[PDB]
């Protein structure tokens, strides 16, 4: 059912029904990807292609506001803030430090 | 931060949701829950450097 | 509300009450509440600290 999902988008999910109220099916995306205008043609991959074909209703899921999204769908207002950061290892080393004294 | 982004609940273009999705997270926020359910799943193992 | 306006370009926050009556964008600036306080005046260690 809806209970086999769990996590942040899901208990908002749960967050948003009690305060508007619906009843809310959760389908897994098919294609796997959420949006993506592939510049050999111009089409939608993922959710953003299942917005605008509106087989889909809400996209509660991570699909961050970008300028070329906004203009195919409509975004909500956000829900959580963040932008682009490096990620990688902590070093593990140690200066060695002969002269430490 | 490289740059400063954000998610959101999409929504068709031209949905009568946006409007009411809009005003049920500005809800949850003002009620601390946007916050009281980050704490649920990114906190985890608060891993020390400890030594 | 009165439609004497057509923006409100200023530090107009994102609430509650007021997307209620107002249509606000999509935030050009992110923020939030936080306190504000005098630095303490330091630490000043005499030249006879020892
Ligand atoms: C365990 C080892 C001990 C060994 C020696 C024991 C003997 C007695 C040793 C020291 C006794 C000193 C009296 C104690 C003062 C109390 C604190 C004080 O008032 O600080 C004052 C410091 O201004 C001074 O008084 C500096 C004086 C130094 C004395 C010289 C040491 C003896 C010399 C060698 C002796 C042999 C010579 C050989 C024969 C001639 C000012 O107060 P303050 O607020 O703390 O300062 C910060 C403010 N400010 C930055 C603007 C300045
Ligand atoms: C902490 O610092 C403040 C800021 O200097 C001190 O208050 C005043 O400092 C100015 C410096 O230009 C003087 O002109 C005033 O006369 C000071 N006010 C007084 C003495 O009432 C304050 O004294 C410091 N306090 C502590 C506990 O260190
Ligand atoms: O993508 S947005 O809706 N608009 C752009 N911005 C501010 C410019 C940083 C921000 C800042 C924080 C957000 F959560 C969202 C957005």
């Amino acid at each position: 059912g809806n209970d086999r999902f769990e996590g942040y988008c899901i208990d908002l999910l749960r967050e948003l029904s009690t305060i508007l109220g619906f009843t809310y099916e959760i389908r897994l995306v098919e294609d796997g990807k959420y949006g993506a205008q592939d510049d050999v043609n111009g089409q939608w991959n993922g959710m953003v292609r299942e917005l605008i074909d509106h087989k889909a209703d809400l996209a509660v899921a991570p699909l961050a506001i970008t300028y070329v999204r906004e203009k195919v769908i409509d975004f909500s207002k956000p829900f959580m803030t963040l932008g682009i950061s490096i990620l990688y290892r902590k070093p593990n080393g140690t200066n060695p430090g002969v002269f430490s004294f | 931060l490289i740059d400063s982004k954000g998610y959101g609940v999409g929504t068709p273009m031209g949905s009568p949701y946006r409007d009411k999705i809009t005003i049920a997270i500005l809800q949850l926020q003002e009620e601390g829950k946007l916050h009281m359910m980050k704490e649920k799943w990114w906190r985890g193992n608060g891993c020390p450097e400890e030594e």
